[PDB]
């Protein structure tokens, strides 16, 4: 049995901590819902 | 049940304690969360209960009391914030800049960051803090990093 507790109100925040790279990648999704790297 | 729009945790007890197993969005009386957290099941909200509505195994998303709400899109050049909600720790936003899934249908935004698996339905805001998708359906890249798509739903 899943139940919901809540956790925040959605806002942006100013001095986030900034991290995470871009990358650009070939990808193919099956009809599962599951993505897969296309090289 | 608490219908406030926000952020909640999604938690079951069927396991050891209490394990949290994914995240959702509380938007318009309507709860947005993706499929392989819930896998479509019934949700509890205080005494009430939250039926789902809407759902597509493929998108990896469903809506439960109404249909998607969330249509805001990453506009392809700035900086997002995920809102991270990890199991035990408390809400954390993290700015990122998103990178690009290209696919035979079209390009996706894509976000680096990696966090547990219960954190999948976690939400990605615009700097007007309207949510362009949420985090938790990916891939794992060569050096064994989590990269995760930006998905976002269809508002009808
Ligand atoms: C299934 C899933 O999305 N889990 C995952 C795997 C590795 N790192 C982060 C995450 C969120």
């Amino acid at each position: 049995d899943m139940y919901i507790e809540r956790a925040g109100d959605i806002t942006w925040e100013k001095d986030a901590e900034v991290t995470g790279n871009s990358p650009r990648l070939d990808v193919a999704l099956d009809e599962s819902g599951d993505f897969s790297l296309v090289e | 049940g608490e219908t406030t729009d926000g952020v909640y945790r999604v938690m079951t007890r069927r396991l050891l304690g209490s394990t949290q197993v994914g995240v959702g969005v509380m938007q318009e009386g309507v709860f947005h969360t993706m499929w392989h957290v819930t896998k479509g099941a019934a949700l509890r909200s205080g005494e009430g209960r939250l039926d789902p509505y809407w759902g597509d195994v493929k998108q990896d998303l469903v809506s439960y009391c109404g249909p998607w709400k969330l249509d805001a899109a990453w506009d392809g050049l700035s900086e997002v914030q995920l809102l991270a909600v990890p199991p035990g720790e408390r809400a954390k936003n993290i700015q990122t800049l998103p990178g690009i899934f290209k696919t035979k249908d079209g390009d996706i935004g894509a976000v680096a960051l990696d966090y547990p698996a219960g954190t999948s339905g976690s939400p990605i805001l615009d700097k007007c803090g309207r949510v362009i998708g949420l985090y938790g359906n990916g891939v794992v890249i060569k050096n064994g990093s989590y990269v995760s798509a930006i998905t976002q739903g269809k508002r009808e």
